[PDB]
This record gives structure tokens, C-alpha cells and sequence, in this order.
């Protein structure tokens, strides 16, 4: 999980794959969080109206 | 069609012929001839014993 250990404990040219997998996972999780926040905000707006 | 073409030639010991590759490490890869990771091109080697 620690990308610094990936960079240090493993060679540069191949660490790109591991970094890419971490990037994809984290980005997708962020997207999921943002979508849930959008839906919750819509519900809260209805309540406020 | 290409823009420019560069040719480099020398004599390499057979024990490290595979050191000539992008993102590769070895005795002479890091000391005599380094290739970029995104290198685009071709390498040709034939025996001259």
C-alpha cells in the first residue's frame, strides 16, 4: 500500500505498473465518494425546499 | 516516414548482449550506454568472432 516502499524497494522501470494500479484504485474510490455526496446533497436540497 | 534517424555502433561482450534494452540494468547499461525507458527504435546484433 505504501508507494514510497514500492519506489525504494523495487526497480524504477517496473514500479510503474504498481503505481498505476494504486492510482486506478484510489481514483475510482474518490469518484464513488463524490457520486454519493452528490445524491445526498440532492436529498438535502429537497428537505431545505 | 520519419523525421531523423540515429545509428550507433560498437562491440559488446556476449555475456551482456541483453543489457541493451529500455528500462534495463546491468554492468555496462548504467555505465557505458543507457537507453531511455520510452525508447522507440530497433537494435541489431550479429556475430563478428
Amino acid at each position: 500500500s505504501v508507494l514510497n516502499d514500492i519506489l525504494s524497494r523495487l526497480d524504477p522501470p517496473e514500479a510503474e505498473v504498481q503505481i498505476d494500479r494504486l492510482i486506478t484504485g484510489r481514483l475510482q474510490s474518490l469518484q464513488t465518494y463524490v457520486t454519493q455526496q452528490l445524491i445526498r446533497a440532492a436529498e438535502i436540497r429537497a428537505s431545505a425546499n | 516516414c520519419f523525421t531523423n534517424v540515429y545509428a550507433d555502433s560498437f562491440v559488446i561482450r556476449g555475456d551482456e548482449v541483453r543489457q541493451i534494452a529500455p528500462g534495463q540494468t546491468g554492468k555496462i547499461a548504467d555505465y557505458n550506454y543507457k537507453l531511455p525507458d520510452d525508447f522507440t527504435g530497433c537494435v541489431i546484433a550479429w556475430n563478428s568472432n
